[PDB]
This record gives C-alpha cells, sequence and structure tokens, in this order.
C-alpha cells in the first residue's frame, strides 16, 4: 500500500488607505468667511 | 457472425495481481475586492 497526499495554501491580502483634507479661513471688517475639503481613498484585496 | 471455428483449448497465462487506484485533486481560489471614496467640502460666508 502507498498513499501520497499533498497540500498547499497561499494567502495574500493587502490595503492601502489615503485621506488628503484641507482648510483656509479669513475675515475683515467682520466680512468673514472660511473653506474646507476632504477626499479619501481606501482599496483593500484578499487572494486565497 | 463466428469468424473461427472452435477451438479444442485455449493457450493462456496466469495473472492475479490486483491492484486499485484512487486519485483525488481538490483546488480552491477566492478573490475580494475592496474600494472606497469620500469627498467632503465645507464653505461659509460672513457679514454684520
Amino acid at each position: 500500500a502507498h498513499t501520497m497526499e499533498t497540500f498547499s495554501r497561499s494567502e495574500n491580502e493587502t490595503e492601502v488607505k489615503q485621506d488628503v483634507k484641507a482648510g483656509l479661513e479669513g475675515a475683515v471688517k467682520g466680512w468673514g468667511g472660511g473653506a474646507t475639503a476632504g477626499h479619501g481613498n481606501t482599496q483593500g484585496t484578499i487572494t486565497t | 457472425r463466428e469468424l473461427i471455428v472452435r477451438p479444442d483449448t485455449l493457450r493462456a497465462i496466469i495473472n492475479n495481481r490486483a491492484t486499485i487506484e484512487t486519485t483525488t485533486m481538490e483546488a480552491e481560489f477566492t478573490e475580494t475586492l475592496m474600494e472606497s471614496n469620500y469627498n467632503s467640502a465645507s464653505v461659509k460666508v460672513s457679514a454684520p
């Protein structure tokens, strides 16, 4: 009797994040103002 | 239809080497992709 068993497994995982933020403000003689902006990006990957 | 005449005997050899063979193969594959975004904007204006 002869038995042969072979097993292989590969797991790969990847994650990327990227956040950007910006802002502005100012006022003269009470004529005020402000602004703000943002951006995001998240990418994941799982391979088995 | 019978092509040849029935013989009185047969030439034979004996072989009793029994064999059992089993093969199993399994394969799996998984692939997950994830993405996400966000955008933000804020604005403000002022006066007295």
